[PDB]
RNA sequence: AGCGUGUGCCUACCCUACGCCGGCAGGCGCGGGUAACCCGUUGAACCCCAUUCGUGAUGGGGAUCGGGGAUUGCAAUUAUUC
RNA sequence: AGGAGUGGAGCCUGCGGCUUAAUUUGACUCAACACGGGAAACCUCACCCGGCCCGGACACGGACAGGAUUGACAGAUUGAUA
């Protein structure tokens, strides 16, 4: 899937800033209900996501005609190496 | 003799744009004439005249048996 | 199965190496003899070249059209 | 003062014995109160056919849902009602307070 | 003998005549579908319909211009002109002589092939 | 352009506007009380959401 | 939609059901599944996950949903909690004959 | 009369009193109702009573078929419906 | 024992047949045939005739920033302002 680097990274950032996020399997809804602000499309989201799972480094889950993704310790690197960010800060999912 | 322009069987006639009840042998003529019309510009409602058959959207499968 | 009718010929991308090097043209000094109009554009400013058109003049970024 | 308290439920018992447990908390603090108000029973039904094709003899399924709804009256001050309506609630019950 | 008419009006006194005075001439059906509004929609294929039909060529029947668009009313301005409408098999030509004025161009064309019957 | 075509086509009314929010089928749609939701996926869900049979 | 999305999740992790409470400004919802250090995984990491995503998709005001994941008191008489029980005894490659008796078994054990 | 339904997450599309205009379908201003609160005391039909008709395919029956008029919709022609 | 009937008649409707680019289909005694909640103008849609799109994850190799690739108003051409 072809599509902005931008949008790419307000995906990856957006997943960072929690340990998770889901989307509506819903390839024609134009704008994202959580991220509106940087008009990301819908199908951008489970396409970037679905690229992740494919190479392992988010877990997939679908109830009804939702996807739930949940990030994981290897994802993790490759985002905070992808993003750039300090070693320092995790999602927040490992503070309690 | 004022009977309103609604109330008439042939309303916004297509030769002469007139309102006026049609009676007996002028209705038969008057119908003639508008079958005969669809027939001649070949549109498919005198299409369906012409051969015999049902025309305002009725399922011929089953009824207008002879 | 076998269909009669040829398929379409896709489109293949006519690249151009250094196309930097025709929108500009450089000088013997320390200036330019830039051939190509800048799109007066909002959206795009002195960045986006217009295009050469044989018979009118396009912009490629925000669809600009200035004609003879 | 005259606060309304609009009791709902999906299961009776549930709302019978909270809206008894608020006219309690009523009598236990000594204030007037109209009594339990029973608004009539809405019975949603969704009437759906068994077979999830078309392929044998024509049975239904007939689904209610019965919504019971009760209020109360008070004419009370307004941080005893908000006092009242916080101890012992159970998942069955639905509970509003209007002040006005 | 006599020319054709459209109820009470002459073919250039129907060309000239704007779309608000063409609405109370026929019937109702035709009224709403112009009152409904003049298309801004991809149905702006009325419009360059209207823009395809203003390419009538110098002295004969004009070419074959095709359509899909059966919802289309043959308006007094189209009248002479020569429209290939589409079934599914055939883009059937169809010169539309002026009694075909208020009908639709796929009211011309059937879209199903008259039946026969055998044992 | 392919982007004014691909979803031009309206999905105000009709069963290919809605869908069921379990199943994502056009057909059997239960639309009372904004339940949507196939009649299937309704007979499968009818005790979790409380619908009782009774009578 | 709770009930489905937390099976097709705890499925392995002893899955039984769900109880919502919807108490003024903190809607508690109690995951009900036997084996409670699964559930919470790594120093209560995945229950985390679990109220990220629910008000994610339930669009609850942010930090305004709680997720606890208590334990099921004699899981033998949940049938949902042994017919998961079954399942990955059968995908684990258990004849099914051991299998299912192994489960009735249990459950007439149990107090059923 | 009695079951009932009624403004929707996405979902866009709610039930309608009230006042004018129209023969009518309908259009217009204008409020109530997220409901034992408003439509609504749900003035329903068959029924009831009083004229006209009179054994005639008749005022039985309303199919086919012509012309016209309104609404929903992006679009109704192979007639949406009225 | 009877009451209303149905089977006759006109139309609504489903099924076979016939037809057709296509008339998508499943179901054929009770236990198929106003049944698939199936009253389909578009969508629905599976059918048939046209025309776009990739929404071909990912691993490996050539390409390739001396620019891989993306999108694009006229004109043509198209049914289309694909």
């Amino acid at each position: 899937m072809l599509m902005p680097k931008k949008n790419r990274i307000a995906i990856y950032e957006l997943l960072f800033k929690e340990g998770v996020m889901v989307a509506k399997k819903d390839v024609h809804m134009p704008k994202h209900p959580e991220l509106a602000d940087k008009n990301v499309p819908n199908l951008h989201v489970m396409k970037a996501m679905q690229s992740l799972k494919s190479r392992g480094y988010v877990k997939e889950q679908f109830a009804w005609r939702h996807f739930y993704w949940y990030l994981t310790n290897e994802g993790i690197q490759y985002l905070r190496d992808y993003l750039h960010l300090p070693p320092e800060i995790v999602p927040a999912t490992l503070r309690r | 003799y004022k009977i309103p322009d609604w109330f008439l069987n042939r309303q916004k006639d297509v030769k002469d744009g007139k309102y006026s009840q049609v009676l007996a042998n002028g209705l038969d003529n008057k119908l003639r004439e508008d079958l005969e019309r669809l027939k001649k510009i070949r549109a498919h409602r005198g299409l369906r005249h012409f051969w015999g058959l049902r025309v305002r959207g009725q399922h011929t499968k089953t009824t207008g048996r002879r | 199965k076998s269909y009669t009718t040829p398929k379409k010929n896709k489109h293949k991308r006519k690249k151009v190496k250094l196309a930097v090097l025709k929108y500009y043209k450089v000088d013997e000094n320390g200036k330019i003899s830039r051939l190509r109009r800048e799109c007066p554009s909002d959206e795009c400013g002195a960045g986006v070249f217009m295009a050469s058109h044989f018979d009118r003049h396009y912009c490629g970024k925000c669809c600009l059209t200035y004609c003879f | 003062h005259r606060i309304r308290i609009t009791l709902t439920s999906r299961n009776v018992k549930s709302l019978e014995k909270v809206c008894a447990d608020l006219i309690r908390g009523a009598k236990e603090k000594n204030l007037k109160v109209k009594g339990p108000v029973r608004m009539p029973t809405k019975t949603l039904r969704i009437t759906t056919r068994k077979t999830p094709c078309g392929e044998g003899s024509k049975t239904w399924d007939r689904f209610q849902m019965r919504i019971h709804k009760r209020l109360i009256d008070l004419h009370s001050p307004s941080e005893i009602v908000k006092q009242i309506t916080s101890i012992s609630i159970e998942p069955g019950v639905e509970v509003e307070v209007t002040i006005a | 003998f006599r020319k054709f008419t459209y109820r009470g009006v002459d073919l250039d006194q129907l060309l000239d005549m704007s779309y608000e005075q063409l609405m109370q001439l026929y019937s109702a059906r035709q009224r709403r579908r112009l009152s409904r509004g003049l298309r801004r929609k991809q149905h702006s294929l009325l419009k360059r319909l209207r823009k395809a039909k203003k390419e009538a060529p110098p002295m004969e029947k004009p070419e074959v211009v095709k359509t899909h668009l059966r919802d289309m009313i043959i308006l007094p301005e189209m009248v002479g002109s020569m429209v290939g409408v589409y079934n599914g098999k055939t883009f059937n030509q169809v010169e539309i002589k002026p009694e075909m004025i208020g009908h639709y161009l796929g009211e011309f064309s059937i879209t199903y092939k008259p039946v026969k019957h055998g044992r | 352009g392919h982007q004014q075509l691909y979803w031009s086509h309206p999905r105000k009314f009709g069963q290919g506007s809605r869908s069921c929010r379990v199943c994502s089928n056009r057909h059997g749609l239960i639309r009372k009380y904004g339940l949507n939701m196939c009649r299937q996926c309704f007979r499968q869900y009818a005790k979790d959401i409380g619908f009782i049979k009774l009578d | 939609e709770l009930n489905e999305f937390l099976t097709r999740e705890l499925a392995e992790d002893g899955y039984s059901g769900v109880e919502v409470r919807v108490t003024p400004t903190r809607t508690e919802i109690i995951i009900l599944a036997t084996r409670t250090q699964n559930v919470l995984g790594e120093k209560g990491r995945r229950i985390r996950e679990l109220t990220a995503v629910v008000q994610k998709r339930f669009g609850f005001p942010e930090g305004s949903v709680e997720l606890y994941a208590e334990k099921v008191a004699t899981r033998g008489l949940c049938a949902i909690a042994q017919a998961e029980s079954l399942r990955y005894k059968l995908l684990g490659g258990l004849a099914v004959r051991r299998a299912c008796y192994g489960v009735l078994r249990f459950i007439m054990e149990s107090g059923a």
